[PDB]
């Protein structure tokens, strides 16, 4: 019974996702060209990219129902179904990129700074299984979402899709964790990995002066852009969840919890720039 | 006295070319003009061969036509079906590197040599399941190119020093030393009829030999590098080779001469194995910028490309049915056109 | 020392060479013969070919 | 399927199974490739290295083992002058130690055309070169002496002050320090014309007798594959 207005909702949503959708249909796609010409010269990265690249596809091609929706007035019209699923792929799929980044960032790690060592581990083999059980993950949590009946009807009718603005009791744990085990676990991971790399490299001797203040420029580069997408979001998700309940400071901040879910779209975008772009690899096959 | 030999040395060259430049008649562009081009070739993969762990460097078809030997840094021989891509046997090598192989005319041994200065001999056909060495040759001092069995009793081979030798396999001696190069010699080719054999070295001459007598009867001079490739036209009367100079040749051996030249100018890079065809119509040449193409001998003009390699071509052959072409490459795969 | 050479070019040289356009015909009259046996130039029958 | 069939396909599945379990070993063990000259002391290298750790023949091969980890060297004799042809069989090598000495100032010159050749090499363009300065114990002796003047040979000599990034041990004089890293210097000059970023030369200094080299060879392999994997991994 809190009818939240919504006018950013319907401003400044539909030029991101047009943008998002335009710029990054075609550079996914190329990018999974590249990770197709890196899986076939026996790479343990190509695993990765391809699964990345899959991911962020499957997160891309939810949009134009939502950009339907956005474009209605407060409106969801296909179906009773399909908003347990694109709710799905816009709220828990932007959780598989983060475990695939936390990858390449152990496999770099122990390519870069053990590389007489661990030879077991840099195999296609290994890549696979733990592609598998990533997806395996995404599959129970999956299986999870669809007990509970998500839709409910506004003052003046609509069909709100994914979203309860009184927090429900059930959704607070699942912040709880969400906020713990993928924001606390994966960045101090990938700080921890690259840490290592660029102790590793400065430590060298055979690479000139120009090229480690180029890989410093990279990590730091990759690192930032991660937190700037995600780290709002889950500020936010925590100011909501713990301490932020009651219905008339709910209504006060639906911008900044919308604000931060919409800011947190440019991964598909930013992660192949950062993944299949800037390398000598692929300005060598262009 | 030194000037008097060397005066009459040089007058003696001349002469013997005075015949040569004498005895020229026509080009054999001319006679060829009257005959219908092939028409485009175009060769498409149809098996594919992997297992290996590094470079490949030979490759040596059997008599039955169907068998396969193939050699590789990693110090492996492995006998392949083509027809069913089964493996059928694996000989570890004691020597890692080599650089030739060879398949006994019978069907029962297997040779291989490189860096080691040895040409071992294996026995494939035991009482027991097992592949065990026979013999091991030893007596060059260079290293060894390539190794080509006359009978199961005998074998030819090629060194790094200027110098080329008949083996017997019973009695580990030699029975004939061949010289004359001024340089390293890197190819052999026996004639069909296992009487002649021609070698090419990297002094930018060609030499025939009779085996039986142990002298050499013609010398060929074309090429300007050094020459990296020889092989039989299926007559006996023609052979032809292939140079870093990115030029092909093709000779004859009673006119004396050189015939033909498939040169052209965007090419550049050398070329490393030929092998001619059943009827002698096509040849097939590699090449160091990861191809490799297919001539018309008689006229001279590129018909073919067959392109699927990530590296560099080492290896070339062509079935004795006529029905098959294998090549081979530093990406560890063998790929059997068709 | 010298003389090996000058004996191989000697024993070389006076040997029988036939004219350009007889091995021309012969190389063109062999492979017009076998012209109808390889399976490279002329695609065999699909039942033919075993690869 | 026949009887035979079956047979050849368990008989490819067992070939198949021992080459896998071979792979492993192979990725595990680094060649490297050794040069020299006659008038060098890389036969003592590999007397009193690999203890601490037929009549024609052409590939001599040592093994020894550092931290756990094999390293197999090739020592190439009884062959001709003539290299141009089976120096292209090392191209996935690790790298190329070079052996020069360092107090014979005649067949100095020599040595370094030598390593030009080498560094030049068409096929040897993504090849590191470790060099070992050898007999650094006759430098000394010769240096603090009359009956020598290493200006006589090389007229450049005398405008070349020591580098300020130098760690002389104690103990030794500044004349030996100097006429020390200059041999160095032509090295690296010859090293930095050329090459770009692709291949990398790392300089030691190494006497006869003693054991620190296996460490160093395992340092240098240890970064030219770390080089190798920024390469490989996307990094740079």
């Amino acid at each position: 019974s809190c009818t939240i207005d919504h006018t950013i909702h319907q401003t400044l949503a539909p030029v991101v996702y047009v943008t998002v959708l335009v710029v990054g249909f075609p550079a996914n796609c190329l990018s999974l060209y590249f990770g197709y010409l890196q899986i076939k010269a026996r790479n343990e990265l190509g695993v990765y990219l391809c699964n990345l690249t899959v991911a962020d596809l499957f997160y891309i091609c939810s949009l134009p129902f939502w950009l339907q929706y956005v474009l209605q007035h407060d409106n969801w019209s296909h179906g009773d179904l399909s908003c347990q699923v694109c709710g799905i792929l816009l709220y828990e799929n932007i959780y598989i990129s983060v475990g695939f980044l936390c990858c390449i960032s152990v496999d770099r790690y122990l390519a870069v700074a053990h590389p007489f060592r661990f030879h077991q581990f840099r195999t296609l083999k290994a890549a696979v299984g733990v592609s598998v059980v990533i997806w395996a993950k995404e599959l129970l949590t999956s299986i999870y979402f669809l007990m509970h009946e998500e839709v409910i009807e506004d003052e003046n009718q609509h069909r709100v899709c994914f979203e309860h603005y009184p927090i429900q009791a059930w959704q607070r744990a699942i912040n709880y964790y969400r906020f713990l085990v993928g924001f606390l676990f994966p960045i101090c991971l990938l700080l921890a990995s690259y840490q290592g790399i660029l102790r590793a490299v400065r430590r060298s001797h055979g690479t000139q002066k120009s090229r480690k203040d180029q890989i410093q420029r990279l990590v730091l580069s990759t690192v930032v852009i991660f937190l700037a997408c995600f780290l709002p979001y889950h500020v936010l998700l925590l100011v909501r969840s713990v301490w932020e309940a009651s219905c008339d400071f709910a209504k006060g901040v639906f911008n900044a919890y919308h604000f931060s879910l919409l800011l947190t779209s440019f991964n598909c975008v930013a992660d192949p720039v950062l993944y299949c772009f800037v390398s000598e690899t692929t300005h060598r096959d262009l | 006295e030194l000037d008097q030999l060397r005066q009459e040395a040089e007058q003696l060259k001349n002469q013997i070319r005075d015949a040569r430049k004498a005895c020229a008649d026509a080009t054999l562009s001319q006679i060829t003009n009257n005959i219908d081009p092939v028409g485009r070739i175009q060769m498409r993969t149809r098996r594919t061969l992997r297992g290996h762990l590094a470079k490949i460097y030979a490759m040596h078809w059997g008599t039955d036509s169907r068998l396969l030997v193939s050699a590789s840094q990693d110090g492996k021989l492995i006998i392949w079906d083509s027809y069913t891509t089964n493996k059928v046997h694996a000989i570890p090598l004691r020597s890692s590197w080599v650089m030739t192989c060879a398949y006994a005319p019978s069907g029962n041994y297997v040779a291989c040599g490189g860096l080691d200065n040895i040409c071992s001999i294996y026995n494939l056909k035991t009482r027991e399941g097992n592949v065990r060495v026979s013999r091991e040759l030893a007596g060059h001092t260079g290293y060894l190119s390539c190794c080509r069995f006359l009978d199961d009793n005998q074998i030819v081979t090629s060194s790094g020093d200027t110098t080329c030798a008949l083996w017997d396999i019973e009695t580990g001696q030699q029975t004939t030393t061949f010289t004359g190069h001024t340089g390293d010699v890197m190819s052999l080719s026996l004639a069909p009829d296992t009487r002649l054999f021609v070698s090419g070295a990297c002094d930018a001459s060609a030499k025939l030999w009779d085996v039986r007598e142990g002298m050499c009867r013609q010398t060929f001079t074309g090429h300007e590098s050094d020459i990296n490739a020889i092989c039989f036209f299926p007559n006996g009367n023609a052979f032809a080779t292939g140079s870093d100079d990115a030029t092909c040749r093709l000779f004859d051996l009673r006119a004396d001469q050189e015939l033909m030249t498939y040169s052209h100018d965007n090419i550049i890079c050398g070329i490393t194995s030929v092998s001619f065809s059943k009827s002698g119509r096509l040849l097939l040449a590699g090449y160091d910028d990861f191809n490799c193409n297919v001539w018309d001998a008689l006229k001279a003009d590129r018909a073919g490309v067959l392109a699927g390699h990530d590296n560099r071509v080492s290896c070339l052959g062509v079935t004795d049915d006529g029905m098959a072409v294998a090549t081979g490459s530093w990406d560890s795969f063998l790929k059997i056109w068709n | 020392q010298a003389r090996k050479l000058v004996e191989q070019l000697k024993m070389e040289a006076n040997i029988d060479r036939i004219k350009v356009s007889k091995a021309a015909a012969d190389l063109m009259a062999y492979c017009e013969a076998h012209a109808k046996e390889d399976p490279l130039l002329t695609p065999v029958p699909a039942s033919e070919n075993p690869f | 399927l026949s009887a035979e069939d079956k047979a050849a396909v368990e008989r490819s599945k067992m070939i198949e199974k021992q080459l896998q379990k071979d792979k492993q070993v192979y990725r595990a063990t680094h060649r490297l490739l050794l040069l020299g000259a006659d008038n060098s002391g890389k036969s003592t290298i590999v007397k009193q290295m690999r203890i601490y750790h037929v009549k024609t023949s052409g590939i001599f091969e040592t093994k020894f083992q550092v931290d756990k980890v094999n390293f197999h060297m090739f020592d190439v004799g009884a062959q001709r002058d003539e290299r141009r042809k089976w120096i292209q069989c090392f191209n996935d090598v690790t790298a190329i130690i070079f052996v020069v000495d360092s107090s014979d100032y005649n067949r100095l010159q020599e040595a370094l055309n030598d390593f030009k050749s080498i560094w030049n090499n068409r096929w040897l363009r993504t090849i590191s070169v470790i060099l070992f300065l050898n007999k650094q114990d006759l430098l000394a002796e010769k240096v603090l002496a009359g009956k020598s003047k290493i200006e006589d040979y090389f007229p450049e000599f005398a405008r070349y002050t020591t580098p300020e990034d130098a760690t002389p041990e104690p103990g030794e004089d500044p004349r030996v320090t100097r006429a020390k890293y200059f041999i160095r210097d032509e090295f690296l000059r010859i090293s930095t014309a050329s090459g770009d970023g692709r291949h990398y030369c790392y300089p030691h200094f190494t006497c006869s007798v003693d054991t620190e080299n296996a460490r160093r060879i395992f340092n240098d392999c240890r970064d030219i594959i770390q080089r190798m994997h920024l390469r490989q991994y996307e990094l740079l």
